[PDB]
């Protein structure tokens, strides 16, 4: 729809392979770490690498890891919708 | 300053003078200023006598409330057993209409009464707020260092429990204790199971002392193994309990600890500069001088 | 913007910490002075800190250096 | 008479710990221009050195909600 033919994320990981924070996973219950790219478990439904904005350090790693896809957007804002 | 009146219940004047005799040097030293409660008799004590008879323990209590309420001042305490005594039922007495009614008619044949004006504070809850004398001032008054010697904290059951009760906070692992006794420069140690009874209340100590001296034995092997060299306690039972049960721990048993056992306004004389002699640590069953040794 | 702490109870009233405060001596010994609130004044005795609010002290470390019988703690940490 | 401080512009950094130090209220002035780096640059980058090239100053009485820290003047 933004026009990137390429694609948007097919959950290929390398954002986070990249990515240099380390946080605490809320689905591990904090046990575990993950990058500020991430997503909880390798069984997520969207399998869709959201992005921990309150924590992502905007380093833009994660973008030249994505490459022709496109599909990170560093500057995205709240979006607000009404439905009916 | 500061003014408290200053109870004074039945060991600290009669077995342990300098526990007393440094509560004032001390709290005169930092901002307080204790005074005497006159005519003033044992809190009818909690164990011993309430485990006999509630009314006339409410009574006896009431009775050296409304002394200090005559007085019109603040109680001030260094005893676990007399806190539990006066400031719980002051707490009762404030709140159960009748309990006032019926220790009201009691107190009439003595031309007495009781209203419900004062406060009740132990010495060291007194020496741990902020508004009155801080953890800052206490050491800003401490003079001797009273380094490199490890000291284990009783707290005592009375003064803490139970904290539906009560204002302390946790009771699990309270550390407010152990800041006092490191504001002296002492270092205090955590030993296993700190918060157990030292087996004195209730009027166990005289009913069946060997079972008595048999929780006092557990917590005097678990403060051994973790190496204190003195137990402070904010309690006069709990100190009768840690120095005469030694000596009859070692007579009865065959346990040998030597572990001075000082009250905490002893401990902060000495860290004032108070002397020995000056704090009668003669008067202990347990020589006090290996830990003199180590802190002089 | 930090934190002094002054023991009363040793305090001699020496005054050494009053004049050797650089934002005390920002009123008198400055050309068009700044600010001419003080951290320090000696009333009865012993050294009072005006600076309540915690708004002009920058831990220099000159007023602790200064007390000849060590009595001011500087707190480098957030009140 | 005599001056009562000075700087060598020879062998000042200009790291900032003076600006930081100074009890006074603008007695240094300082400012950055240019940092030399190795490898290329990021927008992160742009960002630090919009950061780091603001000038500043001493200040006294700053906030007291921050008390515990340093804040200086943004000079403009
Ligand atoms: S955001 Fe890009 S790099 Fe990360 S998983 Fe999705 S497609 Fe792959
Ligand atoms: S921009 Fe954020 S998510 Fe991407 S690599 Fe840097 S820190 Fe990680
Ligand atoms: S640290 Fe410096 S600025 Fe703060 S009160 Fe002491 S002398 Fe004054
Ligand atoms: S220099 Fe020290 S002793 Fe003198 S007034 Fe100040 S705090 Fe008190
Ligand atoms: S403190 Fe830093 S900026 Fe100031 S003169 Fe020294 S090196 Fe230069």
């Amino acid at each position: 729809a933004k026009g990137i033919v390429g694609g948007g994320c097919n959950g290929c990981g390398d954002c986070s392979a990249v990515c240099p924070v380390i946080k605490p996973n809320p689905f591990e219950m904090g046990m575990a770490p993950r990058k500020a790219i991430y997503i909880y478990h390798a069984q997520v439904m969207p399998l869709i690498y959201t992005v921990d904005f309150d924590s992502c350090v905007k380093c833009g790693l994660c973008v030249e890891a994505c490459g022709d896809k496109k599909a990170i957007d560093l500057e995205m804002q709240d979006e607000f919708i009404t439905v009916k | 300053m500061h003014e408290y009146a200053f109870f004074l219940g039945c060991i600290a004047p009669n077995r342990y003078p300098g526990c007393e005799a440094s509560a004032i040097k001390t709290s005169e030293k930092v901002g307080i200023k204790l005074l005497p409660l006159k005519g003033a008799s044992c809190c009818p004590a909690p164990g011993a006598f309430g485990s006999i008879d509630l009314n006339v323990w409410y009574a006896m209590a009431a009775r050296n409330l409304v002394l200090a309420e005559e007085m019109k001042k603040d109680i001030a305490l260094i005893c676990n057993g007399c806190y539990k005594s006066i400031w719980e039922v002051n707490h009762i007495l404030k709140h159960n209409d009748e309990l006032r009614d019926n220790v009201n008619e009691v107190l009439a044949e003595i031309d007495m009464q009781f209203k419900g004006t004062i406060d009740v504070w132990h010495l060291a809850e007194l020496y741990y707020d902020d508004k009155v004398c801080g953890v800052q001032k206490i050491k800003d008054s401490v003079t001797t260092p009273l380094s490199g010697a490890k000291v284990a904290a009783h707290y005592g059951c009375h003064l803490m429990k139970p904290k539906k009760e009560r204002h302390f906070g946790d009771t699990e692992n309270p550390m407010w204790f152990e800041e006092l006794i490191g504001a002296l420069g002492a270092e205090p140690i955590q030993y296993r199971n700190k918060m157990q009874c030292c087996g004195a209340g209730g009027g166990v100590r005289g009913y069946d002392i060997v079972h008595a001296l048999d929780i006092t034995n557990e917590k005097l092997i678990n403060i051994q193994e973790a190496g204190a060299d003195a137990i402070t306690e904010l309690c006069p039972f709990c100190q009768l309990q840690f120095d005469r049960g030694q000596i009859e721990i070692k007579e009865k048993f065959g346990d040998v600890y030597n572990i001075p056992v000082l009250h905490y306004n002893e401990l902060l004389g000495l860290a004032q500069g108070m002397s020995p002699q000056d704090l009668a640590l003669d008067l202990h069953a347990i020589d006090c001088t290996p830990f003199l040794q180590k802190v002089l | 913007a930090f934190a002094v702490h002054v023991n009363m109870e040793r305090c001699t009233g020496c005054n050494n910490c009053v004049v050797a405060c650089p934002v005390n001596a920002l009123e008198l010994n400055t050309v068009n002075p700044s600010s001419t609130d003080k951290i320090y004044k000696v009333i009865n005795g012993d050294a009072v800190i005006l600076d309540v609010k915690h708004e002009l002290c920058a831990g220099c470390g000159i007023c602790v250096d200064a007390c000849p019988y060590d009595v001011i703690q500087l707190s480098g940490q957030p009140p | 008479i005599e001056a009562k401080i000075a700087v060598n512009k020879d062998f000042c950094i200009l790291c900032g710990a003076c600006v930081n130090a100074c009890p006074g209220e603008d007695i240094i002035y300082l400012r950055r221009d240019s940092v030399k780096i190795k490898g290329k640059e990021t927008d992160l980058f742009k960002k630090i050195k919009e950061k780091l090239f603001t000038p500043r100053t001493s200040k006294v009485k700053e906030q007291p909600s921050l008390a515990g820290s340093v804040e200086l003047k943004a000079v403009s």
